[PDB]
RNA sequence: AACUAAUCCUAGCCCUAGCCCUACAAAUAUAAUUAUACUAUUAUAUAAAUCAAAACAUUUAUAAAAGUAUUGGAGA
RNA sequence: UCUCCAGGCAUACGCGUAUAACAACUCGGAUAACCAUUGUUAGUUAAUCAGAAUAGGCAAUAAUCACACUAUAAAUCACCUAUAACUUCUCUGUUAACCCAACACCGGAAUGCCUAAAGGAAAGAUCCAAAAAGAUAAAAGGAAAAGAA
RNA sequence: AACUGU
């Protein structure tokens, strides 16, 4: 909130966080995992991996067809600006 | 980072937390008047904490302003402030502000200004009186308390009479 | 629910509670973005219940049954956070190329050291922010003497380190 | 020494054409070794009231070259009574209206144990009301007047016609009129307005109203009539009776104005209070005439009578005003008739604690030199127009 | 969420939403004698009483009538073998009806 | 000593206050000249409801007090007119004294506690309570009101009992002057009173309370304010007569009060039977204080144009019925 | 043969050699470590003296030629 | 329960867990009992108690129960006119027999209320030494009472 | 002078 004149507290609804609680009904993931389940080797996701998985197939097909141009870079997923999104990648304007 | 304590936005005659704002430009044309001679009334002779001499409240028209008190100022006295240079001798009431041209030679004066419009800066202390040593045309000689005799234009404003506490110089 | 804050009534009084292995990072990566957010709360709920039980145990001056459960949940939660962070980090780099979510730059302090300064968001610009301008990002002339001392101190640290190793080496020769 | 000018103040690379000097704007922070950047005006993206600045008066759309002089509660007239008469174009008759005096002559008007009840009310209003040993005028002054009105309001038993009037709160009165080409505005608010369904009886006949033409407003040259008024260049023309149109009690019976300041320097002088009452009472009367007869300027065939009472809890001032003309542009002609009764003391002094001198109770806890006549004069105004 | 930066709010800005919560709370048997409906909770010092109200209402669907909270000073009298004062972590006790 | 607020948001505050006061609250009103009720449906001054649209006043700067300020203006005007209108029928109103926003104070002791720690650990001290109230309006008369039930009247209902300490419910003790006040000093002839008027703040109004989930507490706020205000006010009156803890009242002291939320109106009646509330003074006392209260009821529905629609005479009749009551 | 005590070797260091150097979150110069506006923001003149001249005053160091010559209260 | 003594309670400031319960008997109290010690756990709950927009216009007349009444040491923003904003209760303080004096130092320590209903204990035991200190009593006498200069 | 174990 914000303290206005006269030493009076004025709570701001926007600045008050709202807890987004997921629905756990039908969700099969639980706090613990089976010892029967093999441990997973860590393979952290990277920009190259994300680009290869999603963006590369689109460009590869388009490039062979020849329908590739700078103006359509956004079509493959480029964002000219982070404004307009509730969650902005940079500068980070959203909380966890 | 230094700000003077005399920082009141509005000039007032009420004591200020007390200090009373004094006015040393005697002929300041008052509201609802032309830049012509105007008269004022000495409402009260009060005590000034920040000055040795006692200040007399002089009121005229719609404006009330504190001024330094001369030797014989008392409550209810009439004070005239004139810019016009009288062709003949102008009626002299102690404490009145008149051009040196109007006054005759030999009249005790105080709250004189070295240059016209400068404002009262000398003969403001208790018992200090300036003697009009000489008068010629538009020039007059005013003796300041420092013993410096200076020649100034007749337009310079001088207040008749000695300052209050006439025996300040005679203090033992 | 209130019951979720506490362990199963059947498990009460048991020496331990049977629980499996914690979530590994790769399995969480396989799970969807929505699933990851759902799982985080599930782990958090278990963590709070285990924390709730542990605090009561401290009040009762009693041991916590199966303390490894809390460690497993925390490990799973830690794995979840990095997996989600990895996806967010990758996309930010792709769209913007910035290696850090928060704007920053290298700045020199009054001591002459070069440190990464994390930028702060303000409603006013820097030039109109006197307090931000009041903050000192410039090194004084006298820091040159300190800079020489820092280089000398670094050399002194290496010299002292060799002396420390020498004393250890003495016993190695004596022992062997 | 008188100082002209605030005493506080008293004891290359850019020039190159075609090139731009480097500045620490890129650094994003000040450094003494770099040139000061040139910053264009900053845009916040929204308006902050804390950092907002009011636009100048002249830029305002409502700005008008002619000055509108507005009179409010704090305004103190230099000439006092004389200025008010000139501004309101009214003729003054000393004393209350002949009718008002006759109201209390009737024995039925006098309250049973009127003096004792007033004495009890005065003691209650001053001492018994609060637990404080010596309550201040800021508290008892509103209370005493309210208690007196209730006692007067209790007379409905004797006169059922009194049920046709009621008192409102924080009524705002305002009017705009011209005097000898001078724009004048009076703003009055606060206090209470007693309103009745019927207009107060006219005190002066039409022949007397015409006789007012002989009277001439006194002048005080060279001081302007606008002295002591708030000179306004941004203003709107408004007429206010204290109520919106449709009020079932359109006629104001009395206009009260209380001065509860404890300290005499904080209290307006008796002359100033009456001068304030005259302008405020005139404005309320003028608003009624303008609403009834429109904005046209003419002599009123049916005069409007309104009353005003001003008291500080110890001194009571009674004012009765009759509006005879709306043609106030000229200073000569039919003039409004006003009746003034001033310096009516309910009591000379009151002791809120017993005064014991030499182990003798010289003064009790009660009013000193209590005058029941003042309440009778107040009672006369309240009952006027009904009995 | 604790130990994190919260977005600065400006006029017309979005409502603040916390999709992932780092606040962890513990239900504790009341040390003092309290009404049965009243419940004591140990919560991070950075959490507000309003946050607890939303936290219980949303995450655990618990209806709350009134909340009273206190901050317990951690004793720093304890010293280690080196005579260095040890400070107990400060914790906040919340009384929720 | 504990500081007691007549208007408080604590749960079951009326029950807690009753335990501190030894008052039993029976639901409903206490056991028991034509004036054109229709004329009073409008003589009650919908005119001030008409004037709130006509009477021009400077706008409040806050913009939040506008609603609350409006309620105060109408209530004050309605009270003034009602006293005058009902004066001819009931002579008591003629001699009555009207108090506006004045303070009523009472200081009483009930129970005891053992100091848990400190230099005085283990010492026995009494539980001190103070009630300070400023009713919107109250009527003070020179003659006691007629009793609604004979003194020593006994009913099977039991006074509330509080398991926990007073501090556990939000309550704080402070050391200051102890005051017992009837709304005026003893010198005032009107040592008794007719009715008390209270206005609930916006924070405790029904709409906010329902949103806050404390819908059931709406009646509790009415009861807590009524019991605290009436008991403290009644207790001061008895003390003015010389009755204190060791000299219990020989005659029952009765009073009534009305609490309104701005639209709904509630009526409460209190009878004071015991001044001995200390453990020593109340060690063997069979008498108890009795309070009768009624549910809050709307006085109207809305006020559009320049008139009031939906005015409920029944609430006004209770005011008329209450005002017409006089001692026998 | 008893008490109080004593017993010990690594804790580490020193000098040359070698070598220049380029080693979490959150909060912070405002009141440092205070998540957003206030208030503009800023070091440093010969180094001297002490000291030696038994005090003190000009003065007083900081490869061979060679401690040769000059200089110097011709004295340290 | 008895005998006797008579600055007590709140706040400020400072202190910072010395608070409370349990468990210990080594160390701390200049001795015990018991803890102020040692270990562990608990604690102080506030919409009411406390802390954390702008531009113009305009002001003569102390207080003292403020009336009379004087005096001298000379003693008080408001409200108008415009502009801007548009629905609010979070955060923090709350324990104690406590502080400044190296010490559990016969010292220092602000304000409000009240003067016992609040708050306290001079006696480790024995003996009745001398000598010494303090207090009380004096036959006759009065420098060997409170009066004068 | 009185007063008192001076």
């Amino acid at each position: 909130g914000i303290y206005t004149s006269d030493r009076k507290f004025v709570q701001i609804k926007e600045m008050v966080p709202e807890f987004v609680v997921p629905d756990l009904t039908g969700f099969k993931l639980k706090p613990y995992v089976n010892y029967r389940a093999p441990a997973g080797i860590d393979t952290p996701l990277t920009a190259k991996a994300l680009f290869q998985e999603t963006v590369a197939p689109a460009i590869e097909k388009d490039f062979k067809e020849g329908t590739f141009d700078a103006n359509n870079l956004e079509k493959y997923g480029f964002e000219p600006t982070q404004e307009g999104k509730l969650f902005q990648l940079y500068p980070k304007n959203f909380p966890r | 980072k230094f700000v003077s304590w005399k920082s009141r936005t509005k000039y007032t005659v009420k004591p200020v937390k007390n200090y009373r704002m004094i006015d040393f430009l005697r002929f300041r044309p008052e509201k609802e008047k032309a830049p012509e001679p105007f008269e004022e009334k000495v409402v009260v002779v009060r005590y000034d904490p920040c000055r040795s001499a006692d200040i007399a409240l002089v009121a005229g028209g719609s404006r009330k302003r504190w001024i330094i008190a001369t030797e014989n100022m008392k409550a209810g006295d009439t004070i005239l402030n004139s810019n016009h240079i009288g062709r003949m001798a102008v009626a002299a009431q102690e404490g009145d502000a008149h051009p040196l041209g109007a006054l005759p030679v030999g009249t005790l004066i105080n709250n004189v200004e070295s240059e016209p419009g400068r404002g009262a800066q000398y003969i403001r202390a208790a018992g200090t009186c300036g003697v009009l040593l000489r008068k010629v045309n538009g020039t007059a000689i005013i003796q300041l308390p420092s013993k410096r005799q200076m020649q100034v234009l007749e337009s310079c404003t001088a207040t008749v009479g000695r300052v209050s506490n006439v025996n300040h110089n005679q203090r033992v | 629910g209130l019951e979720e804050f506490f362990d199963d009534p059947k498990n009460w009084g048991e020496e331990k509670v049977k629980s499996g292995a914690s979530w590994t990072c790769q399995q969480l990566r396989n799970k969807s973005n929505e699933d990851l957010h759902k799982l985080w709360y599930v782990l958090l709920k278990e963590r709070n219940m285990l924390l709730t039980l542990e605090q009561e145990a401290k009040r009762q001056r009693l041991p916590m049954p199966s303390p490894e459960r809390l460690e497993k949940v925390v490990d799973s939660m830690d794995n979840v956070d990095k997996v989600v962070q990895e996806r967010e980090d990758a996309l930010r780099l792709l769209q913007t190329g910035q290696e850090k979510p928060r704007p920053g730059a290298w700045r020199r302090d009054i001591f002459g050291r070069i440190v990464w300064h994390k930028f702060k968001q303000w409603p006013i610009p820097w030039y109109l922010n006197k307090r931000y301008n009041r903050r000192r990002f410039f090194a004084m002339p006298y820091v040159d003497r300190f800079i020489r001392l820092r280089i000398e101190k670094h050399a002194r640290i290496e010299a002292r380190k060799r002396s420390l190793q020498k004393k250890k080496e003495k016993i190695l020769h004596a022992k062997f | 020494a008188y100082e002209w000018g605030v005493r506080s103040t008293r004891k290359r690379v850019y020039e190159i054409p075609g090139l731009e000097p480097i500045t620490y704007e890129g650094k994003k922070h000040f450094v003494p070794w770099l040139a000061r950047p040139i910053f264009p005006p900053w845009e916040r993206g929204w308006n902050d009231p804390r950092f907002h600045r009011a636009a100048p008066i002249h830029e305002q759309t409502l700005y008008k070259e002619e000055p509108c002089y507005i009179f409010h509660q704090r305004c103190r007239l230099l000439e006092g009574m004389k200025q008010a008469l000139w501004l309101t174009k009214t003729k003054l008759i000393e004393g209350l209206p002949k009718k008002v005096l006759s109201l209390v002559d009737d024995p039925a008007n006098h309250i049973e144990n009127q003096e004792q009840r007033v004495l009890d009310i005065i003691s209650h209003a001053r001492l018994w009301h609060s637990t404080e040993d010596i309550p201040k005028r800021e508290t008892y002054c509103p209370l005493i007047v309210d208690s007196l009105i209730q006692l007067c309001k209790s007379q409905i038993l004797k006169h059922p016609s009194l049920a046709r009037r009621t008192s409102a709160q924080n009524c705002t009165l305002a009017t705009t009129w011209n005097r000898e080409s001078l724009l004048l505005q009076v703003r009055g608010t606060s206090s209470t307005i007693l309103s009745a369904k019927d207009p107060l009886p006219v005190i002066a006949s039409r022949e007397e109203v015409e006789a007012t033409r002989s009277h001439v407003l006194e002048t005080f040259y060279p001081i302007s009539p606008t002295i002591d008024l708030q000179e306004c260049h941004v203003y709107e023309v408004k007429d206010d009776t204290g109520f919106q149109e449709g009020y079932p009690y359109p006629h104001p019976h009395t206009l009260y104005f209380l001065e509860k300041a404890n300290l005499r320097p904080q209290r307006f002088l008796p002359e100033q209070l009456r001068a304030k009452m005259l302008l405020f009472a005139f404005a309320n009367a003028l608003a009624q005439a303008r609403l009834l007869y429109g904005n046209t300027a003419k002599v009123l065939e049916q005069p409007i009578v309104v009353q005003s009472v001003g008291t500080d809890g110890r001194v009571f001032q009674f004012l009765v005003l009759q509006l005879n003309t709306t043609d106030l542009a000229s200073s000569e002609g039919v003039k409004n008739l006003v009746w003034t009764d001033s310096d009516q003391l309910l009591y000379r002094h009151f002791w809120c604690r017993p005064v014991i001198k030499k182990k003798v109770v010289v003064e009790p806890v009660g009013p000193v030199d209590f005058q029941p006549e003042t309440f009778r004069k107040f009672l006369a105004l309240y009952l006027h127009g009904v009995v | 969420a604790r130990n994190v930066l919260y977005p600065l709010y400006q006029l017309g800005g979005p409502q603040l939403r916390v999709f992932r919560t780092n606040f962890f709370i513990q239900l504790v048997r009341p040390g003092t004698a309290q009404p049965e409906d009243t419940v004591q909770f140990r919560i991070p010092m950075e959490m507000t009483r309003v946050d607890l109200r939303n936290y219980l209402e949303q995450i655990y669907n618990v209806p709350v009538a009134a909340v009273r909270t206190r901050v317990q000073h951690g004793s720093n009298r304890r010293r280690d073998h080196k005579n260095v004062r040890i400070k107990k972590p400060d914790y906040k006790v919340a009384y929720v009806q | 000593k504990y500081v007691v607020h007549p208007q408080i948001s604590a749960l079951n505050a009326d029950r807690w206050y009753q335990s501190f006061t030894k008052t039993v609250f029976v639901s409903g009103l206490p056991p028991a000249p034509s004036l054109d009720l229709a004329a009073l449906r409008a003589a009650v001054c919908d005119c001030i409801l008409q004037e709130q649209v006509y009477v021009r006043r400077r706008r409040p700067r806050s913009l939040f007090d506008r609603r609350q300020a409006l309620a105060s203006s109408i209530l004050d005007q309605v009270v003034r007119t009602l006293v005058n209108l009902l004066a001819p029928l009931n002579p008591v109103l003629s001699t009555a004294a009207l108090d506006c926003k004045r303070s009523v104070d009472f200081y009483w002791l009930r129970g005891e506690e053992r100091i848990p720690a400190g230099h005085r650990k283990g010492h026995i001290d009494a539980l001190r309570y103070q009630i300070n109230d400023k009713p919107h309006n109250q009527i003070r008369i020179s003659k006691q009101l007629p009793e609604f039930v004979p003194l020593d009247y006994s009913i099977p209902t039991e006074i509330p009992v509080m398991k926990c300490k007073p501090d556990k419910l939000p309550l704080f003790r402070r050391q200051y002057e102890n005051s017992i006040f009837t709304g005026s000093k003893t010198a005032d002839p009107c040592c008794y009173g007719h009715t008390q008027f209270h206005l609930i703040p916006d924070r405790l109004k029904r709409e906010r309370l329902i949103r806050q989930n404390q819908a059931e507490q709406v009646e509790a706020v009415f009861r807590a304010n009524a019991i605290a205000s009436l008991f403290a006010w009644t207790g001061a009156q008895a003390m003015y007569q010389g009755f204190w803890s060791e000299a219990d009242v020989t005659r029952p002291f009765v009073s009534q009060a009305v609490i309104t939320d701005g639209k709904y109106f509630s009526f409460f009646c209190y009878q004071l039977n015991t001044l001995a509330l200390t453990v020593q003074a109340d060690q063997n006392n069979p008498r108890k204080n009795l309070c009768w209260g009624s549910q809050s009821q709307p006085l109207y529905e809305t006020v559009e144009d320049n008139d009031v629609k939906g005015f409920d005479d029944g609430t006004l009749l209770q005011i008329v019925h209450f005002l017409l009551n006089k001692p026998r």
